[PDB]
Parts: structure tokens; C-alpha cells; sequence
């Protein structure tokens, strides 16, 4: 491959596991069958900065070709999924709305807006509710730690 | 204009004998309006006194407590949309303080501080916008929540350094006043360990500094090949510059092959491709990173003249 890509399971540390409500990444709780419902990502090292404490990732959804991107909307950064075309999704230069510093303290990942310095990837308090991005990581309002299982 | 219909995929199953709230579940984005609630397939919406068992009130649906027969469908209606919805209630397994079916999967890697959250707990909160207090069990045995083993705060348990033995399946007990009246609420959470997600660094297999006689002109694969896990990365600079993925000359491909019988030893192999030697990669070396959370290691090639 020209990108080193790798399959996980990420979720976040209010044990919230993603899924898909309309078109829209949500996150929530699973029992019994519908743990059939749980999104896995394929993970890609794309390039970025280059440093000691940050890895630059870009997150697709397992098999479906979207990806998890920030954009404006409404001078507003936003977390939203984007259909790509397998022919030339994933790659080593993913435009900067795909690309997410992976930070990982003490087994628990957050994951920065390359686009959008200071601003992360998060879920709310309550479950099923869409994914998004904040820059207040420090109070808690949003959930911005996760855990992740490779799977390969 | 014609009522639009949504099914919804998550069944959510409850206790028997316990109080449940549901909320219809739009996306932010399908919200507007008036929400009634009916039962099976009336078409005469539910209750709105709430001394009724099963009633609407603040567009939520109420079971007062629940009971194993209130299992089925439901629709919400919130332009239009209708939403079914079906739930299931059930009584816990037999000298048990669960079922099963109510199970919600849980996991934390060994070695930390991790949390266990009481899901849906969201519409219990008491102005000013507190949640009961929660007791928690494991196995149907209670825990000491003395914020030396574990913690209870809010929705959450945390448990202090997890390990193997904190496995098993854990109950998250609450008693929620409506009307007056006191109604009991658990969730059951089956607790999972992970191994221990472990500081250890690459060791770069090959290349090992070393020199390689090279016609200028002429082209060239080098191979970095890297014992890790597939977690870690594996890439080429030359000249203090990560292989631009655009560069016409030098690409790069990506290889890995899991090590079945150990994980931590599986293999990297990144290719470089260099198309064409040209002068300037004589003056500087081809160096091998690789790299993870805990640290790098380097080695490199240098091309020289015949
Ligand atoms: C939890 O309970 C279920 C059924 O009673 C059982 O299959 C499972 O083995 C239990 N899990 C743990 C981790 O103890
Ligand atoms: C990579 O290194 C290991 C040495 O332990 C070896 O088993 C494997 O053959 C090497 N592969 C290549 C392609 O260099
Ligand atoms: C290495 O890159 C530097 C910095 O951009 C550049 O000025 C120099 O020409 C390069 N060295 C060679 C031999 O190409
Ligand atoms: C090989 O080269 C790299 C890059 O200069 C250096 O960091 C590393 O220590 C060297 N390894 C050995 C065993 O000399
Ligand atoms: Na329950």
C-alpha cells in the first residue's frame, strides 16, 4: 500500500461505541444483537508533523469508504463523514479536513483537528447523540478520550 | 403529503418491575414539533395522566414501572415522521439480580484507572440536575466504594488499577422518585480486561548503517524491515524529509505480516523505491525510522560510488 493503514475498534471512556444513525456517525449503547451495529475504522498514517508526542492519522469507517472529517459550518468547526472514492482513498497525503493528531497518553487516545488546532475529536454526555469536535477538552462537557483494539 | 416512516435499529432491552423512560430518537437535524406516543398499532395515542403505568409526558415514553408484556413495538410521531420503535422487558434469571439479555459490554485495558459508566441514566437527573445515588455490585455482590479500590461518581465506577480479576458482570443500582414514589432502576454491565497495553520499543531488523555501491542513473529498492507490533510505524527520510508522497523519484510501499505466535514480534517492511539514482542521493543517507507512543529507533544506508 502507499499509506500504512491498520483495522481497530475505538471507543470512548464513557465505554460509548459508534454507529450509524441516518448518515451520521452517532455514539452509544449496544446489547445483545446490536452490537452488530458497531462501526470498526481503518486506521491510516498519513503524513503531517512530525513529532514525538503526535502521530497525524487519518479514521475511516471499515469497508464503507466515508471518512470522519472537520470542516466549517457555520464558522463553526464540525465533525462530519465524507463519501471518498476507493480508487485513490486512503493515500499518504490526505487533504488537512482528514488528518487527526493521534495523541496517546497512558493508554487513552485523544485525537486533535489538524485543520483545526486546539479543537478534538468528542461525544457528548448523553448517548446517541452525533459525534463532534470541541476546543474545551478540560471542562467536562464533551468526551474527548478513547480507547482503541487493533483488530487485524 | 404523506407521513414519512423510520424503523429503529437499536432494541433496547430493560428489567421488569423497574421504571424505563424512552425518548423518541431523532438526529439533531429531524427535531420540530409536537411528539405523541401510541401503543402496537393504535392509532389513539397513549396516556398523558401520568398515574398511568405506561404514559406520555415531556415527549417521553414512561413504564411505571415496566412489565415483561409492554415488550413490543411503538411509534413515536414527532411535515411528518413516525418513528416504530420496539422494546423488550425482561425478568431477571432465576436467584440472579439480572438477565443477560440486558447485558451492555464494557472493556478497559489492564494496569489503569479505568471507568464503568451506568448507561442511560441521562432522564433521572432531579432538579438541580443530579443523578441518584448509585450502588454498585459485582456478581450480585456489593462493592465498597472507598476511593481506594473503587470510586462511585455520578453515572460512573471507577476501578483502580484494573487487572484480570476485576472481570465478571456488574450491576448499577439506583432507586428514581417520580410522584412521590420510589421506583428501583439497575443496568448490568459485563466487564472485559484487555492485556496489558505495554511501553516497548521497534528494533530495526535491517538496514544496520551500512554503505552500498550504486551506478549513478540506475535504480534501486531498500528495505527497512522492522520487529514491533502492527501498531508501530515504519518510514524513510533522506536528507531530514519524510518520502513526499508527490516526490517523482522515491516512493515508498507498506507491508506488514502479523506474528501469530507473538504479537509484539510481528514484522514491518517498508519498501523504498528509488526510480532513478540521482547525484544528490550520494550526500546524504537513507535513514529507516521506526516508530511508536515510547520512542524511535534509526538506522540508515548510504549510497557511494562503485
Ligand atoms: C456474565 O454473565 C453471562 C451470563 O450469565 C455469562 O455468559 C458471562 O460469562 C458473564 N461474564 C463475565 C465476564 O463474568
Ligand atoms: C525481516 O527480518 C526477519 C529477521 O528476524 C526475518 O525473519 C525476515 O526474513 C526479514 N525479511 C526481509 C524481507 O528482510
Ligand atoms: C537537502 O534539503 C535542503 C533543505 O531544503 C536543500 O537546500 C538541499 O539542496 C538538500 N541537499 C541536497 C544534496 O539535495
Ligand atoms: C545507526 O545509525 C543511527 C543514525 O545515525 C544511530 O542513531 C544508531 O545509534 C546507529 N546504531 C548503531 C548500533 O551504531
Ligand atoms: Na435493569
Amino acid at each position: 500500500a502507499p499509506v500504512r493503514s491498520l483495522n481497530c475498534r475505538i471507543w470512548d471512556v464513557n465505554q460509548k461505541t459508534f454507529y450509524l444513525r441516518n448518515n451520521q456517525l452517532v455514539a452509544g449503547y449496544l446489547q445483545g444483537p446490536n452490537v452488530n451495529l458497531e462501526e470498526k475504522f481503518s486506521m491510516s498514517f498519513v503524513q503531517g508533523e512530525e513529532s514525538n508526542d503526535k502521530i497525524p492519522v487519518a479514521l475511516g469507517l471499515k469497508e464503507k469508504n466515508l471518512y470522519l472529517s472537520c470542516v466549517l459550518k457555520d464558522d463553526k468547526p464540525t465533525l462530519q463523514l465524507e463519501s471518498v472514492d476507493p480508487k485513490n482513498y486512503p493515500k499518504k497525503k490526505m487533504e488537512k479536513r482528514f488528518v487527526f493528531n493521534k495523541i496517546e497518553i497512558n493508554n487513552k487516545l485523544e485525537f486533535e483537528s489538524a485543520q483545526f488546532p486546539n479543537w478534538f475529536l468528542c461525544t457528548a454526555m448523553e448517548a446517541d447523540q452525533p459525534v463532534s469536535l470541541t476546543n474545551m477538552p478540560d471542562e467536562g462537557v464533551m468526551v474527548t478520550k478513547f480507547y482503541m483494539q487493533f483488530v487485524s | 403529503d404523506k407521513c414519512k416512516e423510520r424503523e429503529e435499529k437499536i432494541i433496547l432491552v430493560s428489567s421488569a418491575n423497574e421504571i424505563d423512560v424512552r425518548p423518541c430518537p431523532l438526529n439533531p437535524n429531524e427535531h420540530k414539533g409536537t411528539i405523541t406516543w401510541y401503543k402496537d398499532d393504535s392509532k389513539t395515542p397513549v396516556s398523558t395522566e401520568q398515574a398511568s403505568r405506561i404514559h406520555q409526558h415531556k415527549e417521553k415514553l414512561w413504564f411505571v414501572p415496566a412489565k415483561v408484556e409492554d415488550s413490543g413495538h411503538y411509534y413515536c410521531v414527532v411535515y411528518c415522521l413516525r418513528i416504530k420503535i420496539s422494546a423488550k422487558f425482561v425478568e431477571n434469571e432465576p436467584n440472579l439480580c439480572y438477565n443477560a439479555q440486558a447485558i451492555f459490554k464494557q472493556k478497559l485495558p489492564v494496569a489503569g484507572d479505568g471507568g464503568l459508566v451506568c448507561p442511560y441514566m441521562e432522564f433521572f437527573k432531579n432538579e438541580n440536575n443530579e443523578l441518584p445515588k448509585l450502588q454498585w455490585y459485582k456478581d450480585c455482590k456489593p462493592l465498597l466504594l472507598d476511593n481506594i479500590h473503587f470510586s462511585g461518581v455520578k453515572d460512573r465506577l471507577i476501578v483502580m488499577n484494573v487487572a484480570e480479576k476485576h472481570r465478571g458482570n456488574y450491576t448499577c443500582h439506583a432507586s428514581y422518585t417520580y410522584l412521590g414514589k420510589q421506583y428501583p432502576i439497575t443496568r448490568v454491565i459485563e466487564f472485559i480486561t484487555l492485556e496489558e497495553n505495554k511501553p516497548t520499543r521497534p528494533v530495526i531488523v535491517s538496514p544496520a548503517n551500512e554503505t552500498m555501491e550504486v551506478d549513478l542513473g540506475s535504480q534501486i529498492q531498500l528495505i527497512c524491515n522492522v520487529t514491533g507490533q502492527l501498531s508501530d510505524i515504519a518510514y524513510w527520510k533522506w536528507n531530514g524529509s519524510v518520502i513526499d508522497e508527490d516526490d517523482p523519484v522515491l516512493g515508498e510501499d507498506y507491508y506488514s505480516v502479523e506474528n501469530p505466535a507473538n504479537k509484539r514480534r510481528s514484522t514491518l517492511i517498508t519498501v523504498l523505491n528509488i526510480s532513478e539514482i540521482e547525484s544528490r542521493f550520494y550526500k546524504h543517507p537513507f535513514t529507516c525510522f521506526a516508530k511508536n507512543t515510547h520512542g524511535i529507533d534509526a538506522a540508515y544506508i548510504q549510497l557511494i560510488y562503485p
